C-alpha cells in the first residue's frame, strides 16, 4: 500500500521568489515556516554542517567515514527509459544513456527541472536500427564509451578536445554488445551474447585477443591488471591472468549471476544471483565464498564506495538498499516507484545518482 | 597501563577535579581498582567520569558495581566499544537496582548483548527510581528483548526520559507492544529508532501512538525519505496535533544537558 | 542447578535456617545469583554456608563479593577444592576491607593461589578488626609470598587467632621470616605447619622462637618424627619451659566450635 506523493523537491529560495513576482503580474493584469533545500554550490558541494556523534573516534582512525541519509536534489528528464549513467565529478559533467539516445548535463546551473541538456548524442542517425544497451567512462575523462546490439561497432568520443566528435567505429558485426569495460591499461575489453570476447587497442585499432565461451557467459566482466572475471548464465566462475594467459578458478552456483563487485583498498567479491543471495570472496587468499545477505527480488546492479565500507544495491523490487561491510547489514533504506535498473557514485563521495523511471534523479549524501 | 596507573595515584590526593575523562588509552585491571579505591575515598566530588574504547576486564566490572553498590556525587557514567558479557550485565543492573544509585545517565552502544538478559533489564528498568536516560547502540537485543523491555516499560512505574535504540534489528511485531508502552508513558520524552526495519503498518501504529493525547514524545529521530506517502502524511498530522513535536534524523544533535564537554 | 533454585526461592520466606550445607553437587551461575538474592533481605538469619565442590566461576564471585562487602550476621564461610582465581582473590580482600564485616572464619584449602595476592592479602590482615581464623591449603603461596605475609604478621595489629598453612610449599629460607613473626605475635594461639620442608638449621631457629617467652602460641601441628634427634630434644625443651603447648601431628581434630556438623 505505497500510496506514494510527489512534491516539488528543491523549493529553492530564487524559484520562490521567481514564483512570488509572477503572481503579482498576472494579479495586476487579471482585471483587464517555509523550507527551502541547500542549493548545489558551484556544482561541487552543498556546504552543509555534519552530524554530530555519540563518541570521538581514534586519532589514526580519521578517514573513515560512513554516510545516514540520502537526499535529492535535482531531477534530469528524458523522455525514454534510461539504462546507465555517468558521473564524471572532475568535470561536473554527467551522462545518462537511454535505449535511442545519450545526453549530456551540466551541474553548475540551478534549477529544480533540467529539461534542455548541453550536448545531445544519437547513434541512430547513422544507420537504419540502432539499440543501445551499454555505456561505460574512463577516468581520465578522455574517453567515452557506448555499445548498442544492432549498432555494428563502439564509437568512443574525447572531452579534451573543444569539440566532441567520433574516434573510431570499432566493428562488431556479429555480435552484439551486452557487455563493455574498461582498464587502467589502453586495452579495450568487451563482452557479448554468442561467449565471444574480443578485444583491440586503442592507439592501432587492432585485434590482439579473443576469447570464446559457452552462451550467455558473457552477461557480467569484471577488469583489474592481473584479474580478468567472467561468469553468465552457466554460472562457471572463471578468473583469468593475462601473464600466464589461463583460468585460475573455477566455480559453480545454482543459479544465474548477474551482479560483481570488487573493493580497491582490498580485495572483495561480491556475487548477486537469481535467487537473490549475496556473496562474498575475498581474492587474497582464495579459499571459500561465503553469503549473509538475501533477498526476494532479483538484484541487476551494484556498487562499492570509494572509502570501502559501503555498498549499495538496486535491484529489480523498486528498492535501494544499502550495506556495511563488516556484517552485510543494511543501514538506511530509500525506496523509489519505478523499477531501478541503474547505479551511480561520485569519486569524492559527495554525489549519488540513480535512475528507475524514463527520468533521472540525483541524490546527495549526508555524512 | 603503568603510566595509568602512576597517573590515578598521583591524583588520588587530588579533590578539586570534578569532571574527568579518559578515552582511547588501555587501562590495566590495577588501575581500575586504584581508581575504585580514589573513589571510595571521600571528598573526590568527582560527578562525570567518561571512558571509552578502554578495555576493561570482567574483574574490573566487579569493583565498577561494588562502587555503584553505593555510590554518591557520581551522576554520569559512559562505556562504549567495550566487551561486556550477558553476566557483567546481570550484575550491572543488580548493582543499580539498589536503592543506594545516583546514576542519572549511562551509555552502552557497542557493547556486545544478547535477548537474554533483556528480562533482567526490564527488572531493573521497573525497579529503578533514580535512572533518566539511557541508550543502546549496535548490540543485538532481539525481538523478544524488546518484547519483554517493551512489557517492563509499559507498566511505567520508571521514570526514564531518554531511550536510544539504534541498529537494533527491530521487526514489525514490537511496534505493537512499543504503541502500547507509549500510550501509557506521559513521562518519556525522547526517543530513537534508526537502522531498524519498520513495515507500513508499524508506521501507522506508531504516529497513531503518538497522536494520542496520553503520549508526550517531544524528540524522535527518524528518516523520513525511507517511508511513503501515507506515513509522511501521518507525521504532519502528528505535526499539526503537537506543535511541540520535532523529527530529525540528528538525534544525538539535540543535548538537554551538556554531554559533549570532551567533545569540543 | 534448576533443582538448587527452587529450594532458595521457597527459603525466600523461611525465617529458620541458620546452617545450610551443599557439596558435590553442580551448581549454576543462575543458583548462585538467586541464592545471592536470597541473603539480600532481611530476615534471612543464616550464619554458616558450605559449598564445597560446587562449581562456582566468573560472575558468581563478585555477586558473592558485593553482598558480603555490605553484610552482617554472616560469620562462617567455606570454599574447598572449588576454582578461584588471583583477581578473584583480590576482589575478595577489598570487600573484606570494608568495616561493615563481621565475618570471622574464611577457608580455601585447594582453591588455586598465587604469590601476586600475598601481597594485598598482608595488608587485609593488618585492617581487619573481624577475622580469626584464616586457612589456606594446597595452594602454592610459595617463598615470597609467605614473607610479605610476616611483614603484616610481625606489625601486630592483626588479631587473628588461627592461621593455617599446609603444604603451603614452605622451604628452608622462609624460616628465617616465620621466627620473627612469632617472636613479636602475642595474639597467635594455633598454628599449622605440616608437609613442609624446614632447615635443620631453620628449624632450631624456629624451635627457639617457640622458647620466647613474648610468645603465647598454644597448638602447634607438627609431626615430631620427621626431624632431627637435637631438634626433639629442643621439641621436648620447649613442652618443659611451657606446661600448656601441646604439639599434635593431626591438626583438625581440635574444635573449638562446631566445625564438622555436616561431617558428623
Amino acid at each position: 500500500d505505497p500510496q506514494p506523493v510527489w512534491d516539488a523537491e528543491p523549493q529553492f529560495c530564487q524559484g520562490f521568489l521567481i514564483q512570488g513576482l509572477w503572481e503579482l503580474f498576472m494579479d495586476s493584469r487579471q482585471k483587464n515556516a517555509d523550507k527551502f533545500l541547500k542549493p548545489l554550490s558551484w556544482g561541487s558541494e552543498v556546504l552543509e554542517s555534519s552530524c554530530n556523534q555519540p563518541s570521538t573516534a581514534l586519532w589514526q582512525l580519521e578517514r573513515f567515514t560512513v554516510p545516514q541519509a540520502l537526499q535529492k536534489v535535482r531531477v534530469l528528464k528524458h523522455q525514454e527509459l534510461l539504462l546507465v549513467v555517468a558521473v564524471s565529478s572532475f568535470t561536473r559533467h554527467v551522462f545518462t544513456c537511454s535505449q535511442s539516445g545519450i545526453k549530456v548535463w551540466n551541474l553548475v546551473n540551478q534549477v529544480a527541472e533540467d529539461r534542455d541538456p548541453e550536448s545531445h548524442l544519437k547513434c541512430s542517425v547513422q544507420d537504419n536500427k540502432v539499440y543501445l544497451r551499454t555505456c561505460l567512462l574512463s577516468s581520465n575523462s578522455r574517453t567515452l564509451f557506448a555499445g548498442g546490439y544492432n549498432l555494428p561497432g563502439v564509437i568512443v568520443w574525447d572531452l579534451a578536445a573543444p569539440s566532441l566528435y567520433e574516434k573510431c567505429q570499432l566493428p562488431c558485426e556479429g555480435l552484439s554488445c551486452q557487455a563493455l569495460a574498461n582498464t587502467k591499461e589502453n586495452m579495450a575489453l568487451a563482452g557479448f551474447t554468442d561467449g565471444t570476447v574480443r578485444i583491440w587497442d586503442l592507439r592501432t585499432q587492432e585485434i590482439v585477443r579473443n576469447l570464446k565461451g559457452p552462451t550467455n557467459s558473457a552477461r557480467n566482466l569484471v577488469v583489474k591488471d592481473d584479474n580478468i572475471w567472467t561468469g553468465g548464465l552457466d554460472a562457471c566462475l572463471r578468473c583469468w591472468d593475462l601473464r600466464m594467459a589461463k583460468v585460475s578458478l573455477e566455480h559453480l552456483f545454482q543459479s544465474q549471476i548477474m551482479s560483481l563487485a570488487h573493493s580497491p583498498t582490498e580485495d572483495w567479491l561480491l556475487l548477486g544471483l537469481a535467487n537473490g543471495q549475496h556473496c562474498l570472496f575475498n581474492s587474497r587468499k582464495r579459499d571459500q565464498v561465503l553469503t549473509v545477505d538475501t533477498k526476494d527480488n532479483t538484484i541487476l546492479g551494484l556498487k562499492f564506495s570509494p572509502n570501502g565500507k559501503w555498498w549499495a544495491s538496486v535491484g529489480m523490487g523498486n528498492f535501494i538498499t544499502v550495506h556495511s561491510m563488516p556484517t552485510g547489514a543494511k543501514l538506511f533504506q530509500v525506496p523509489e516507484v519505478g523499477p531501478v535498473r541503474c547505479f551511480d557514485m561520485t569519486e569524492n563521495g559527495r554525489l549519488i545518482i540513480t535512475g528507475s523511471r524514463d527520468c533521472a534523479s540525483v541524490y546527495h549524501i549526508k555524512y | 597501563p603503568a603510566s595509568c596507573h602512576l597517573l590515578v595515584s598521583a591524583l588520588f590526593s587530588n579533590q578539586n577535579l570534578t569532571h574527568l575523562c579518559l578515552s582511547n588509552n588501555s587501562l590495566g585491571t590495577e588501575g581500575v581498582q586504584q581508581l575504585c579505591q580514589f573513589l571510595r575515598n571521600p571528598e573526590c566530588a568527582l560527578q562525570r567520569l567518561i571512558l571509552n574504547h578502554c578495555n576493561i576486564v570482567d574483574d574490573a566490572y566487579g569493583f565498577l558495581a561494588m562502587r555503584l553498590a553505593n555510590n554518591t556525587k557520581l551522576t554520569h557514567l559512559s562505556l562504549t566499544m567495550n566487551p561486556v558479557g550477558d553476566g557483567a550485565m546481570k550484575l550491572l543492573c543488580e548493582a543499580l537496582k539498589e536503592p543506594t544509585c545516583y546514576l542519572q545517565e549511562l551509555e552502552l552502544v557497542d557493547c556486545q548483548l544478547t535477548q537474554n538478559c533483556c528480562e533482567d533489564l526490564a527488572c531493573m528498568i521497573t525497579t529503578t527510581k533514580h535512572l533518566k536516560s539511557l541508550d543502546l547502540g549496535n548490540n543485538a537485543l532481539g525481538d523478544k528483548g524488546v518484547i519483554t523491555l517493551c512489557e517492563g516499560l509499559k507498566q511505567s512505574s520508571s521514570s526514564l526520559r531518554r531511550l536510544g535504540l539504534g541498529a537494533c534489528k527491530l521487526t514489525s511485531n514490537c511496534c505493537e507492544a512499543l504503541s502500547l508502552a507509549i500510550s501509557c508513558n506521559p513521562h518519556l520524552n525522547s526517543l530513537n529508532l534508526v537502522k531498524n526495519d519498520f513495515s507500513t503498518s508499524g508506521m501507522l501504529k506508531l504516529c497513531s501512538a503518538f497522536q494520542c493525547p496520553v503520549s508526550n514524545l517531544g524528540i524522535i529521530g527518524l528518516w523520513k525519505q525511507e517511508y511513503y506517502a501515507r506515513v509522511r502524511r501521518q507525521l504532519e498530522e502528528v505535526e499539526f496535533v503537537k506543535p511541540h513535536v520535532v523529527i530529525d534524523g540528528d538525534w544525538y544533535a539535540s543535548d538537554e544537558d551538556d554531554r559533549n564537554w570532551w567533545k569540543n
